[PDB]
RNA sequence: UGGGAUUAUGACUGAACGCCUCUAAGUCAGAAUCCCGCCCAGGCGGAACGAUACGGCAGCGCCGCGGAGCCUCGGUUGGCCUCGGAUAGCCGGUCCCCCGCGGGGUCCGGUGCGGAGUGCCCUUCGUCCUGGGAAACGGGGCGCGGCCGGAGAGGCGGCCGCCCCCUCGCCCGUCACGCACGCCGUUCGUGGGGAACCUGGCGCUAAACCAUUCGUAGACGACCUGCUU
RNA sequence: CGCUGCGGGAUGAACCGAACGCCGGGUUAAGGCGCCCGAUGCCGACGCUCAUCAGACCCCAGAAAAGGUGUUGGUUGAUA
């Protein structure tokens, strides 16, 4: 239905897109994180919360590794979706939205 | 069909007006003025059978029609003979229809007599300048016309 | 310009020709509400003639074989598909102007919708007889979405009765208004009444 | 064959109220209250009397099975007014 | 200023059940459910009208990309307000379900 | 739940038929399905008639379970059904439904203009009680 | 590794047949069977989000518009909505009571071969001048502002305050409007759909594959991975 | 039949209709008229029948003895 990232994202995460990160320009997610120091996207993200209050019922969670604590020879992380299962929507969003980043 | 008569149009380019009979000539076609103040029609030939009768009708007889009225004078007048046969011509003497005053004079002098009795029944003006269609279920062979 | 059938209390068959007549003949046609169809006869005789056809696969390769289908709007369209050409192109078009859903979707929850007096099942059957209703059946042999599909429904009658109070309200004040001014009316009233309205 | 009527009747005692929505009877009384449908019968119920008195029940053109059904609404509802006027007990033993 | 004809629905050509006789149609018209209602139809010139990449010659007007076929309405295919036709030059079998036009020339109504 | 019936002296309106249109009253009863009828003020002489023919209307007469007609004639000139008969909206919209339908074309105009200005009239009124309790809710 | 409907069977109430009866109507328990689950694959099957090409020439997106030309066909006012019953329903009053001004019920009044009728309803399609009479302030110059749901697949619309502008519905009086001389594809959705030519502002600056490397992978293809920091 | 096509029998050597130059109009036979598929979209008539393997048109492509307070008709003999 809808979905939304944050406003930070370290690189190990942005190689995962990016099947060759040495001759790209790294130009993900920099426009999407200036509507996070902006007035009217405060304004914009937080009338969609709203909506996942109402109209949702099933709430998930990307989360993903941190790959420079392991000696592999590997530096992409890997994403996945969790479920948050609890009491009630509202309740998740809340635990969520402290709980990102 | 008769003398009095209203009848709907529905071929040529006066199509679905509503107008009215004075008579038959001696062709079989018939004459229809549907008068030119209110629908744009003048005195012309046609045909009984490219029109609808309508079951509605006033009272004509007593109505003065010209004798020199006939077959002999509503009709064409082209295909001249005199022509140089070569070039980009041959329809090029004035390429128009032009009216000649006699038309009119004939037209005045009917509806200045036919016009009164038309407005001795109310609203037969209004159905004489509409304009007859079919729509969404009105089939046609239900109605009574 | 388009078609649409409210198939609650209607019978499988009876409709289907209907309405497979009408589609060659250029017409577009939508049938909703797929789970209030009825049968004749009753659970156990017609839920066997269901698992009869699913014991019938290709041996060999069933990933090929004839596919089963559960859900109730795809079970009317594979009835109808039984009434026509579909091995020829028209009857292929045919097919493709034909939408069935299970439900009435938003596009079609704001119109008026039809019924046919020769295919119900008051009008075709005698009382004293069984029927089998073909949202339940599907239920019995693997469709998953009954129970959501029932609190839907139930949103979008909770906001139908809201407009029918305020149509119903508005008859009120459209019939206090014409004994109001009925001497100014007087005239043009007569005449209807005269050729066959108002009376 | 087919015949034209059969009927047959209830009374009731003072000390009951009973009610009808077609074909939806609603008792009442001592120990309480009883509802019950009656909607796959095809029935004309009707209560007469001063204080719906007295019910009775008929069917119209019926074949021998339809006629049967008519004796059956009667039997429950004679079972229905005993219990909320009296209530059933049934004793049970071990052995 | 609007519609002067009537609507109907070209059906299929005349038939056994294993052959066909190509050279007569079959017409459903609309509100025409009975055989006693069918006798104003009859006959009335048809049309079948459509669009071709080509420009075409046109009585009164300049050339656009329509054509026409004509007919003539002649009797009635049973109990149920379907109809009969012939025309010039027999139809192409890509019309079937599609439009054509009835009009109402020659009137003895 | 029921309140017409079929009765000796039950009338009734036949809707298909070669008499259709016309009243008519019951004498008897042959079996599930027929009966002997009779309209002697209706042009109907006696015969049978079967009952998914007619409809039951909700007068009713008096006389024996066979007669020699010239007792019917009375009880119906009796009580004037005739009067009464074309006082019920039943007839009324009967009789309107024909005159629809033989409606003419010049007829069919002067209604196009008047059913027009009715509804502008009633369309512009309901438009100004809606503001009066729009403004008088409080 | 868990459930659901039921078989064979045993029972409830209870007629026909005063009584009796697991059946005629109507109910209950019920299984190595059946269907689903958990488990494998994922459709000529959909969805949400990201970024979108300045190089020695380049190039794209949105908005607003003037002219044209190609190819593919359909069509010829519209209907923006209660739920459901059928050996019964609909409306109004809500007199009387229950659920948080709303809905539910009893009691009342009218209707019912449905006139609060799809056998239906709306919408008028000849234009223009002025010159009288009844009924009257509606709209918008891709106009001035916000409220939303919609969330089942919207691809969707709606109701109060202003800069402005205007006289349309019904009935009569007065004429004009190519009167194109009997005639076929007339008449509307249409600024249609797709490419190529196309006229100004407001905005944009990248990726995939190959070669190369790794072995959790591998017949070759494919797959997991790293390298101007 | 073989030497012989055509309408019907879903299909088909012989079954039923009917025998052939190339075309237009009308009517039929045998079969049939929910949709495939031409035609009942008759306000068709009187009854029977419910099947936890229903029935469904000569040749023809599937079944018997015996049984059943299943239901509808009838005969005979008794009793009120
Ligand atoms: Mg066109
Ligand atoms: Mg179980
Ligand atoms: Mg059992
Ligand atoms: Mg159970
Ligand atoms: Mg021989
Ligand atoms: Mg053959
Ligand atoms: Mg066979
Ligand atoms: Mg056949």
């Amino acid at each position: 239905f809808k979905t939304v990232f944050a406003e930070h994202i370290s690189d190990e995460c942005k190689r995962r897109f990016y099947k060759n990160w040495h001759k790209s320009k790294k130009k993900a997610f920099t426009k999407y994180c200036k509507k996070w120091q902006d007035d009217a996207g405060k304004r914009q993200l937080d009338k969609d919360f709203s909506s996942m209050k109402k109209y949702c019922q099933v709430i998930r969670v990307l989360a993903h590794t941190q790959m420079r604590l392991l000696p592999l020879r590997q530096k992409k992380a890997h994403l996945m979706e969790i479920q948050v299962n609890g009491g009630t929507v509202a309740e998740k969003l809340d635990w969520a939205r402290e709980r990102l980043e | 069909i008769t003398p009095g008569t209203i009848l709907i149009i529905l071929t040529g380019r006066h199509r679905g007006k509503r107008v009215v009979f004075l008579k038959q000539l001696s062709s079989g076609l018939l004459l229809v003025t549907g008068p030119l103040s209110l629908n744009r029609v003048p005195l012309r030939r046609t045909h009984q059978k490219f029109v609808i009768a309508t079951s509605t009708k006033i009272d004509i007889s007593g109505v003065k029609i010209p004798k020199h009225l006939t077959d002999a004078y509503f009709k064409k007048k082209q295909l001249r003979k005199p022509r140089h046969q070569e070039g980009e011509i041959f329809d090029t003497e004035k390429e128009k229809y032009e009216i000649t005053e006699q038309r009119k004079v004939d037209q005045k002098a009917v509806d200045s007599q036919i016009l009164p009795k038309i407005k001795a029944v109310p609203q037969l003006q209004g159905y004489l300048r509409s304009v007859f269609a079919l729509t969404n279920g009105v089939y046609p062979h239900k109605l009574v016309f | 310009q388009v078609l649409v059938l409210d198939g609650r209390g209607h019978l499988l068959g009876r409709l289907a020709a209907i309405v497979a007549k009408q589609v060659l003949l250029g017409r577009k046609v939508v049938v909703v509400r797929c789970e209030g169809i009825n049968i004749s006869g009753n659970f156990y005789r017609n839920k066997l003639k269901y698992l009869a056809f699913l014991r019938k696969r290709m041996n060999t390769n069933p990933s090929r074989g004839p596919y089963h289908f559960r859900a109730p709007s795809r079970i009317f369209w594979r009835t109808v598909r039984g009434m026509l050409p579909h091995k020829t192109k028209r009857g292929q078009a045919a097919l493709d102007r034909l939408k069935v859903f299970d439900g009435i979707p938003p596009p079609y929850d704001k119109k008026k919708r039809m019924v046919v007096p020769a295919a119900l099942k008051v009008v075709r059957l005698k009382p004293t007889r069984k029927f089998a209703y073909l949202g339940r059946l599907a239920h019995e042999v693997g469709w998953k979405y009954q129970a959501v599909t029932a609190t839907l429904e139930e949103k979008r009658k909770e906001k139908a009765k809201i407009h029918y109070r305020k149509k119903k309200q508005l008859m009120r004040l459209r019939k206090q208004a014409e004994k109001n001014v009925e001497k100014k009316i007087d005239r043009f009233t007569e005449v209807l009444k005269t050729h066959g309205f108002l009376v | 064959m087919k015949t034209i009527l059969s009927n047959q009747t209830v009374d009731i005692p003072e000390n009951v109220d009973i009610s009808l929505k077609g074909r939806t009877v609603i008792v009442k009384g001592p120990r309480g209250t009883l509802r019950r449908d009656f909607n796959h019968i095809n029935v004309e119920l009707s209560l007469l009397g001063k204080k719906k008195k007295r019910l009775r029940v008929d069917k119209w053109w019926g074949n021998r099975k339809e006629l049967a059904t008519v004796r059956t609404i009667c039997s429950h509802v004679q079972n229905m007014i005993k219990g909320v006027t009296l209530g059933f007990r049934y004793k049970m033993r071990s052995v | 200023s609007g519609r002067l004809w009537c609507k109907a629905i070209f059906a299929g050509y005349k038939r056994g059940l294993r052959n066909q006789r190509e050279h007569t149609a079959l017409l459903k018209i609309e509100g025409v459910y009975a055989r006693d209602e069918t006798e104003f139809y009859l006959g009335k010139r048809c049309a079948y009208v459509y669009k071709a990449k080509n420009n075409t010659v046109t009585p009164g007007g300049k050339p656009n990309k329509t054509r026409v076929i004509w007919g003539k309405v002649t009797r009635a295919h049973g109990n149920s307000g379907m109809v009969r036709a012939k025309f010039r030059s027999n139809l192409p079998a890509k019309a079937i379900g599609h439009r054509i036009r009835v009009m109402l020339y020659p009137s003895r109504i | 739940v029921f309140r017409r019936f079929v009765e000796v002296g039950r009338v009734a309106y036949v809707s298909f038929g070669p008499h259709a249109g016309k009243l008519v009253a019951i004498v008897d009863v042959i079996d599930q399905n027929r009966a002997l009828v009779d309209g002697p003020c209706t042009r109907v002489r006696r015969q049978a008639m079967p009952f998914k023919c007619m409809q039951l209307t909700d007068f009713i007469l008096k006389f024996p379970h066979s007669a020699r007609q010239k007792y019917v004639r009375k009880a119906w000139e009796k009580a004037d059904i005739n009067t009464k008969w074309a006082a019920t909206r039943w007839a009324k919209k009967i009789e309107a439904r024909e005159r629809k339908a033989k409606m003419t074309d010049f007829d069919r105009y002067k209604v196009m203009k008047a059913k027009k200005m009715r509804n502008r009239i009633i369309k512009n009124e309901v438009k100004k009680l809606q503001r009066a309790a729009l403004l008088k809710a409080s």
